[PDB]
RNA sequence: UUCCGUUAACGAACGAGACCUCAGCCUGCUAACUAGCUAUGCGGAGCCAUCCCUCCGCAGCUAGCUUCUUAGAGGGACUAUGGCCGUUUAGGCCACGGAAGUUUGAGGCAAUAACAGGUCUGUCAUGCCCUUAGAUGUUCUGGGCCGCACGCGCGCUACACUGAUGUAUUCAACGAGUAUAUAGCCUUGGCCGACAGGCCCGGGUAAUCUUGGGAAAUUUCAUCGUGAUGGGGAUAGAUCAUUGCAAUUGUUGGUCUUCAACGAGGAAUGCCUAGUAAGCGCGAGUCAUCAGCUCGCGUUGACUACGUCCCUGCCCUUUGUACACACCG
C-alpha cells in the first residue's frame, strides 16, 4: 500500500516528490537528477542520494516535480523534498524507529534538508529604490 | 572520525591538522559537523553574533571572493573559480589543497594591529592584539583581495592567481599580496607598541 | 607577451611547442597547467590555446575542459 | 531516451542528424543575418542552421503550441540599448519560420488543431533513436 | 607557420593590422564595420581562422572586388551605408577616404540650403534636438 | 481633452480604472469610493 | 627573541576604545597557569578564545 | 429535466460574503440540490499609490490603497424555477449575485 | 512616561503597547473540472519486444482525491520549560524543543504645542485687491517651456578576461487589459517580411483569452588573449517603418556606417546590519507614441558589526546664563 507524496520549500521554488514502491527509479521532470543542472550545484540535489546511499532506493521510485522559484532555489527544494519524502515514506512504511537513524543522519549532517526556510523577500519602501537601501541624500 | 565526505567527492578532509590551537576552534575543518561536500549552503548566518566562525573555511572564503559589484551576488562563479583553483593547488603540490587554503588562512593572518586607542583624556593610536575570529576574517578578505588585484587587467585568470598567491602565502614567502600587507600591518603595530 | 599577434612566427609552428618548451614547463610540478603557466610560460593565448589542441593530438598530456575553458597540463605519465 | 540524455549532446548529434539523414531545402539569407534584432554579429557557427532546427525540434519535441511568436519569445535575450539600461528583446521570426517549413517538409513536426506546431508520430521516432545513439 | 606573415597590409591605403582576424582587421577600414568586415569575408569565401598576414594576393584581390561590386553578389541593399542616396540615387558602400568626402557632401548641401539642421553643425552645438543645459 | 469628474482639473490624473479624477481629488474621496487603506 | 605566548580570554571586563572599538580583557596564560595579565583585544571575542599574543609585557590598566 | 446552473458571486467583505454563500448553500441542502461548492477563486487586489502631498514638497511621501475583490462561485444542479423558488432569501450587504444558465 | 517600586501625592486622559495588513507554519477542517495531482483506460516513441519499464497526449460515475494551487475559519508563540544573573520584583543572558525565541519580519495608524514650513498653479475651498470686451476671460495658428561660455543635484552606461560576442540550456512574482465599430485594449495562431513592422481567422470584461507569464543575471560550448582591443558606445551621415491631423529643434524603433571621452577616479560625501547591500530583469503609473524616473514584484546573494559617545544629532536629570525672533542670541 505504499504511495507518498511529498514536498519541500524554498523562497518560492515549491517541490512535490510522490513515489512509487518501485526498483531505482529517481527523475526530476522525467530528466533523471543524474542531469540537474545547476551542474556546480549538481552535489546539493544529491546530497540526500549520497548521505543514505542507493541501498535506501532500492524499493522506491521518486518522479520529483517542481514548479516556480528561481534556479538555486528549486536545487534547494529538491534537496529539502527528497529529504521529507525520504522520511515521509520510512515513517509510514519501514518504521518510526528505523525512520529515526535517516533524521539523525540528515539532521547530523545540518538541520536545512528537512525543515523549510523562513526568509523570503521583504517590500521595498518608497523614498529608495532597495528593500532596506534609500535614495542617496544631497544637501546642497 | 567516520567521513566518507569529500568535498567534489575527491578531497578528503580526513588527516586535516591545524597547528594553531588557537584558531582550532575558529577553523571549520576538524569536527564531524562541519563537513560539506560544496562550499555553497543557503545559510542563516548572521542572524546572532559569532555563528560565522562555524561556516566552513571554504564557504567562507567562497563568499569573500564575488566581490566589486559587477561580481557581487553570484555565489555559483564563486565556487566554480573555488574549484578551478581547488583542483590546481592539487595539481602543484600533490598534497591536500585543503591543507593548503587552510594553512595559508593561518600563516596570512596579522597577529597584532593599530587601532585608534585614548586614554586618561586624550587620544592617539595604539596598538593592540587581535582576536582570532578578526585574524581569520582579515585572513580571508586580504588573501581575495590580492588575488583580485593579481588578476585585475591581467591575462592570467582567477582561479589560477588565486592558486598562486594561495600557493606561495601557505609556503610562507614574502611574494603574496597576502602576506606583505601581512607584514607591514604587523611592523606598523610594531612600531606603535 | 604578443600571444596571439605572433601565432604565426613560424617557430611556434616549428619547434616551440613542439615539445621545445613545454617539455621542460611541465618539469617543474610534471603537471603545471596551460591556463596556469599562461604566465609562467609568460606567453598568453589563443597561440597557446590552439597548441594545446595540437598536443593532445600530438599526445603528450591529459586534458580538462571546463566553464571557462580552463584548460590544463600534464607532463609524460 | 531523449529525456534520458544530457540537454547538450543530443542537440550536437541532432544537428549532424538532419545534415545527413538526406538532406532539404534551405532559403539564400541563411548566411548574412543577425537571427535577432539586438544581437550584434552574425552567429559565429557555420552550421548554426542546424542546430537551431535541433533546438527547436527538441522544443517541438517536448511542448506543443508553440508559435511563430512564442519562438520569437523564447530565442530573444538581453538588448543593451546603448547608455540606456538593457531590456528584453524578441529574436526575429523569419529565421524561426523557415526552420518550421524545414522539420515541416521533412515530416519532423506539423501545425496543430488548436493552434501552433505539434511533434509528429514519426518525427518522435527520429527523435528518440538520435538520441539513444548517444553515450 | 607564417613563412611570408605580413605585419601590416596597406589594403585600400588603410594599414590593416597584419596581426589580427581578416575579421577585425578590416575593420580599420573607414566603411568596414565588424558585420560588414563579416559578410565581405563570407562573400569573398575565406577562411576565416587566418591571421590577415597570413593570408594571400588573390584573397586580397577578392575583398577588393566585394567591396568595390558588392551588389552584384546578391548582397541586400540593406548593408550599404548610401541607400537612396540624393546624389544619383545609386545604393553604394562609401570607402575610406570616401566616406569622408561624402560627409562633407551633406553638410556643405545643408550649409548652402541654410537647414536648421546645417547651421546648427555650422555653430558647433548638439545636432540632433538634445537638451544642452548641463552636456556638450 | 480629459479632466477629473470632481475638479475639472487636467494635471496629475489617476485614469487607472476610469477613475479619471486627479490624484489630490481622489485623496479627498478616497475612502468613500472603496480604496481601504490597510496600508 | 621573543617567542610569542598564547593565552586564554579567561572574562571580558569590558568593551573600551574612545569609539567603543576594543575590548578589555583578561588573559590567563595557558604555559605557567597563574599568570593573569589584562590586555586589549580587536575584533569579536568571547570567553574561552586562545590568544596570539607577541608581547607579554604590555598590559592595559582599568579603563585604559 | 434537471438543468445545470451557475451562481456568480462576489462582494468587498470577507465576513458578508462568508454569510452569502452559507445561505444560499444551506438553502441548497434543504432542497437536496446536487451542489457543488462555494468553490473560491483568487482575491483580484485593486492597488493605487498616490503621492499624499497635495502641492509636491517635503519629504516624497506616498498612500497605497487597496480594494479587494473576492471571488466566490456555486454550482447548481437544478431548474430554474427551484433557482428562483431558493435564492429568493435575503442577501446580507455588499455582496452580488448574477445567476448564469450554462451548458 | 514600558514596568517593579519609591512615594504629598490620589485617581484618571491621549501618546507607547494594544489594534489592522502582507509574509512565514499546518500531509489538521470547508470545498474546488475557471485550479491540480493520483490511478486506471486507451492512444504515440523507445526498449529480453509478446506482455512489461520509461517519457508523452486524450476523455471519464476514478477517488474512502486536495500534497501541489486558490481562500475561508481556526490553531500556533507566551519567553512557556531549564539554567545562571537579578531587591531572586520588573526583567535579562544562555540551552533543548518548535516553522517561528531582535515584539518573528515588514509596514499602516500615530499625541499636545507648533513652523509665519509647502500649496490661492487641485477644486463652482476661499477674504481682500486687480481685470470685466479694445478682457490677465475663453477659443484658434504658430513659437516657447527643450534655447547654451559655465556651476550644482538624483541617475543611466563603462573603464574589461570574476569579461565581451556567438550557439545551446531553463527558472519567477507582482500585476494589466473602457462598444475599444464593424475585432476593438491585452494580444494567441497562420502567412508576408533580414528588421522594422504588415494581412488573415480568432480568444478574454479574465485562476477561463493573453500567460500554466519560456525574464535576465547566472549555466555549459567556442570565439577574442592585456591591445582605447572585438571594453566603452557618445557624436554624426545615409535610408525604412510604426503612433499621431501634424515628428521641424532629430517622437520612437530598426539597417548600415562614424568608434568620441573613459586606465578604479582630487578635496570631500551617500546609503546600508540579512534574503539585507549589491547584481539582474519584469509589471504598473505616466501613455495616441515617448521610462535613463517613481511606485511594486521576483532571481542570484554576500563582507563586516551585535558595539560606543569619538563626530553629527535626539530624550531625560543636575548645572550656569547679561539669551527669549532663545547662541544663526
Ligand atoms: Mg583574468
Ligand atoms: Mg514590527
Ligand atoms: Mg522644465
Ligand atoms: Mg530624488
Ligand atoms: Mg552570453
Ligand atoms: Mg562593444
Ligand atoms: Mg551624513
Ligand atoms: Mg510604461
Ligand atoms: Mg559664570
Ligand atoms: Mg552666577
Ligand atoms: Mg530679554
Ligand atoms: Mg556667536
Ligand atoms: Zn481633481
Amino acid at each position: 500500500p505504499g504511495t507518498v507524496q511529498c514536498f519541500g520549500r524554498k523562497k518560492t521554488a515549491v517541490a512535490v516528490a510522490y513515489c512509487k514502491p518501485g526498483r531505482g527509479l529517481i527523475k526530476v521532470n522525467g530528466a533523471p537528477i543524474e542531469l540537474i543542472r545547476p551542474e556546480m550545484l549538481r552535489l546539493k540535489a544529491f546530497e540526500p542520494i549520497l548521505l543514505a546511499g542507493r541501498s535506501r532506493f532500492k524499493d522506491i521510485d521518486m518522479r520529483i516535480r517542481v514548479r516556480g522559484g528561481g534556479k538555486t532555489s528549486q536545487i534547494y527544494s529538491i534537496r529539502q523534498a527528497i529529504a521529507k519524502s525520504l522520511v515521509a515514506y520510512y515513517q509510514k512504511y519501514v518504521d518510526e524507529a528505523a525512520k529515526k537513524e535517516v533524521k539523525e543522519i540528515f539532521a547530523r549532517y545540518d538541520r536545512t534538508l528537512l525543515v523549510a526556510d523562513p526568509r523570503r523577500c521583504e517590500p521595498k519602501k518608497f523614498g529608495g529604490r532597495g528593500a532596506r537601501a534609500r535614495f542617496q541624500k544631497s544637501y546642497r | 572520525p567516520g567521513g566518507d565526505v569529500k568535498l567534489f567527492n575527491r578531497w578528503t578532509f580526513e588527516d586535516v591538522q591545524v597547528s594553531d590551537i588557537s584558531l582550532n576552534d575558529y577553523l571549520a575543518v576538524t569536527s564531524m559537523k562541519h563537513y560539506t561536500f560544496l562550499p555553497h549552503s543557503a545559510g542563516r548566518y548572521s542572524a546572532k553574533r559569532f555563528r560565522k566562525a562555524q561556516c566552513p573555511i571554504i564557504e567562507r572564503l567562497t563568499n569573500s571572493l564575488m566581490m566589486h559589484g559587477r561580481n557581487n551576488g553570484k555565489k555559483i562563479m564563486a565556487v566554480r573559480i573555488i574549484k578551478h583553483t581547488m583542483e590546481i593547488i592539487h595539481l602543484l603540490t600533490d598534497a591536500n589543497p585543503i591543507q593548503i587554503i587552510v594553512d595559508a588562512i593561518i600563516n596570512s593572518g596579522p597577529r597584532e594591529d593599530a587601532t585608534r586607542i585614548g586614554s586618561a583624556g586624550v587620544v592617539r593610536r595604539q596598538a593592540v592584539d587581535i582576536s582570532p575570529l578578526r585574524r581569520v576574517n582579515q585572513a580571508i578578505y586580504l588573501l581575495t583581495t590580492g588575488a583580485r588585484e593579481s588578476a585585475f587587467r591581467n591575462v592570467k585568470t582567477i582561479a589560477e592567481c588565486l592558486a598562486d598567491e594561495l600557493i606561495n602565502a601557505a609556503k610562507g614567502s614574502s611574494n603574496s599580496y597576502a602576506i606583505k600587507k601581512k607584514d607591514e600591518i604587523e611592523r606598523v603595530a610594531k612600531a606603535n607598541r | 607577451g604578443k600571444q596571439k599577434e605572433k601565432v604565426n612566427n613560424a617557430v611556434l609552428f616549428d619547434q616551440a611547442t613542439y615539445d621545445k618548451l613545454l617539455t621542460e614547463v611541465p618539469k617543474y610540478k610534471q603537471i603545471t597547467p596551460s591556463v596556469l603557466s599562461e604566465r609562467l610560460r609568460i606567453n598568453g593565448s589563443l597561440a597557446r590555446r590552439a597548441i594545446k589542441d595540437l598536443m593532445e593530438r600530438g599526445l603528450i598530456r591529459m586534458v580538462s575542459i571546463h566553464s571557462s575553458q580552463q584548460i590544463f597540463t600534464r607532463a609524460t605519465n | 531516451t531523449v529525456k534520458d540524455v544530457n540537454p547538450h549532446e543530443f542537440v550536437k548529434a541532432y544537428s549532424a542528424h538532419l545534415k545527413r539523414s538526406g538532406k532539404m531545402e534551405l532559403p539564400e539569407w541563411v548566411d548574412i543575418v543577425k537571427t535577432a534584432r539586438f544581437k550584434e554579429l552574425p552567429p559565429s557557427d557555420a552550421d548554426w542552421y542546424y542546430i537551431r532546427a535541433a533546438s527547436m525540434a527538441r522544443k517541438i519535441y517536448l511542448r506543443q503550441g508553440i508559435g511563430i511568436g512564442g519562438f520569437q519569445k523564447i530565442y530573444g535575450g538581453r538588448q543593451r540599448n546603448g547608455s540606456r539600461p538593457p531590456h528584453f528583446c524578441k529574436s526575429s521570426g523569419a529565421v524561426s519560420r523557415n526552420i518550421l517549413q524545414e522539420l515541416q517538409k521533412m515530416g519532423i513536426i506539423d501545425v496543430d488543431p488548436k493552434g501552433g506546431r505539434l511533434i509528429t508520430s514519426q518525427g518522435r521516432r527520429d527523435l528518440d533513436q538520435v538520441a539513444g545513439t548517444v553515450p | 607557420a607564417g613563412e611570408e606573415f605580413q605585419h601590416i597590409l596597406r589594403v585600400l591605403n588603410t594599414n590593416v593590422d597584419g596581426k589580427q582576424k581578416i575579421m577585425f582587421a578590416l575593420t580599420s577600414i573607414k566603411g568596414v564595420g565588424r558585420r560588414f568586415s563579416n559578410i565581405v569575408c563570407k562573400k569573398a569565401d575565406i577562411d576565416m581562422n587566418k591571421r590577415a598576414g597570413e593570408l594571400s594576393a588573390e584573397e586580397m584581390d577578392r575583398l577588393m572586388a566585394v567591396v568595390h561590386n558588392p551588389r552584384q553578389f546578391k548582397v541586400p541593399d540593406w548593408f550599404l551605408n548610401r541607400k537612396k542616396d540624393y546624389k544619383d540615387g545609386r545604393f553604394s558602400q562609401v570607402v575610406s577616404n570616401a566616406v569622408d568626402m561624402k560627409l562633407r557632401d551633406d553638410l556643405e548641401r545643408l550649409k548652402k540650403i541654410r537647414n536648421h539642421r546645417g547651421l546648427r553643425h555650422y555653430w558647433g552645438v548638439r545636432v540632433r534636438g538634445q537638451h544642452t543645459k548641463t552636456t556638450g | 481633452s480629459r479632466v477629473c469628474r470632481v475638479c475639472g482639473n487636467s494635471h496629475g490624473l489617476i485614469r487607472k480604472y476610469g477613475l479619471m479624477c486627479c490624484r489630490q481629488c481622489f485623496r479627498s474621496n478616497a475612502k468613500d469610493i472603496g480604496f481601504i487603506k490597510y496600508r | 627573541d621573543t617567542q610569542v605566548k598564547l593565552a586564554v580570554v579567561v572574562k571580558v571586563m569590558g568593551r573600551t576604545g574612545s569609539r567603543g572599538q576594543v575590548t578589555q580583557v583578561r588573559v590567563k596564560f595557558l604555559d605557567d597557569q597563574n599568570r593573569l595579565i589584562m590586555r586589549n583585544v580587536k575584533g569579536p571575542v568571547r570567553e574561552g578564545d586562545i590568544l596570539t599574543l607577541l608581547e607579554s609585557e604590555r598590559e592595559a590598566r582599568r579603563l585604559r | 429535466v434537471q438543468h445545470r446552473i451557475r451562481i456568480t458571486l462576489s462582494s468587498k467583505s470577507v465576513k458578508n460574503l462568508e454569510k452569502v454563500c452559507s445561505d444560499l448553500v444551506k438553502g441548497a441542502k434543504e432542497k437536496q440540490l446536487k451542489v457543488k461548492g462555494p468553490v473560491r477563486m483568487p482575491t483580484k487586489v485593486l492597488n493605487i499609490t498616490t503621492r499624499k502631498s497635495p502641492c509636491g514638497e517635503g519629504t516624497n511621501t506616498w498612500d497605497r490603497f487597496e480594494m479587494r475583490v473576492h471571488k466566490r462561485v456555486i454550482d447548481l444542479v437544478s431548474s430554474p424555477d427551484v433557482v428562483k423558488q431558493i435564492t429568493s432569501i435575503t442577501i446580507e450587504p455588499g455582496v452580488e449575485v448574477e445567476v448564469t444558465i450554462s451548458d
